[PDB]
């Protein structure tokens, strides 16, 4: 395990609003098999103190769902702890390489393993940025084979009262 | 019969059901306890006007 630098002079009101997931880099089993249950995943973000309040949205078996979490800040700008809500413990979230207008690369960590995500404000991404994500995966010592490019269409937002996990 | 309970995992992006409380231990004083899911509803409405 190792340290990667969070976004220097980060601003939470610039990360706010909607985002769409392009890809995930991880050694995790449930992507290298069962990957047909990768689905079109998007975020709404709103700042709450130095922490970021996060809603993820996804289709679970044709029904649109919402997932609610705090990126509770560690007291270091651009680092957050996922509020330790369940028996898996806590996940560290580090915003690694971004511009608020187009793209974000995140690192997420548990059990001494790094993992990474690429997000965009709108559906396509520039090949240099996507190559940057591949290099961040290689620099995380993961293979490009451990990169999973999520469904490029059919996203959803605003799930009903009964389709939100309320995990916080 | 109700163990099914949703969980997200933020690392590797999965939505999965908890695998918690799948079984309960039965006390010796209980012969059978059965976790059968039923509903029945019955509704009657009557209106009379003169």
């Amino acid at each position: 395990i190792s340290t990667i630098q969070p976004k220097a002079n980060f601003d939470a009101q610039q990360f706010a609003g909607t985002w769409l997931l392009v890809a995930v880099g991880s050694a995790c089993r449930f992507l290298q098999e069962q990957g047909h249950r990768a689905e079109a995943t998007t975020l709404h973000v709103a700042p709450q103190g130095t922490a970021m309040a996060v809603s993820t949205f996804r289709k679970l078996d044709g029904i649109c769902w919402q997932v609610r979490q705090l990126y509770g800040d560690t007291g270091v700008l651009g680092r957050f702890l996922l509020q330790a809500r369940d028996a898996r413990g806590a996940v560290h979230v580090v915003v690694a390489e971004t511009d608020y207008q187009s793209f974000a690369v995140l690192y997420l960590e548990r059990a001494g393993q790094l993992s990474v995500k690429l997000y965009a404000r709108s559906l396509p991404v520039s090949d240099s940025v996507l190559s940057g994500f591949e290099q961040r995966v290689q620099e995380a010592h993961l293979t490009e084979d451990q990169i999973f490019y999520f469904p490029k269409y059919g996203f959803c937002e605003a799930a009903d009262q009964f389709h939100v996990l309320d995990e916080v | 019969g109700e163990w099914r309970e949703l969980r997200y995992d933020s690392t590797c992006e999965r939505l999965y059901y908890g695998d918690d409380e799948k079984y309960f231990r039965k006390p010796y004083n209980f012969l059978k306890y059965h976790f059968e899911a039923l509903a029945d509803t019955g509704i009657s409405s009557e209106f009379y006007d003169n």
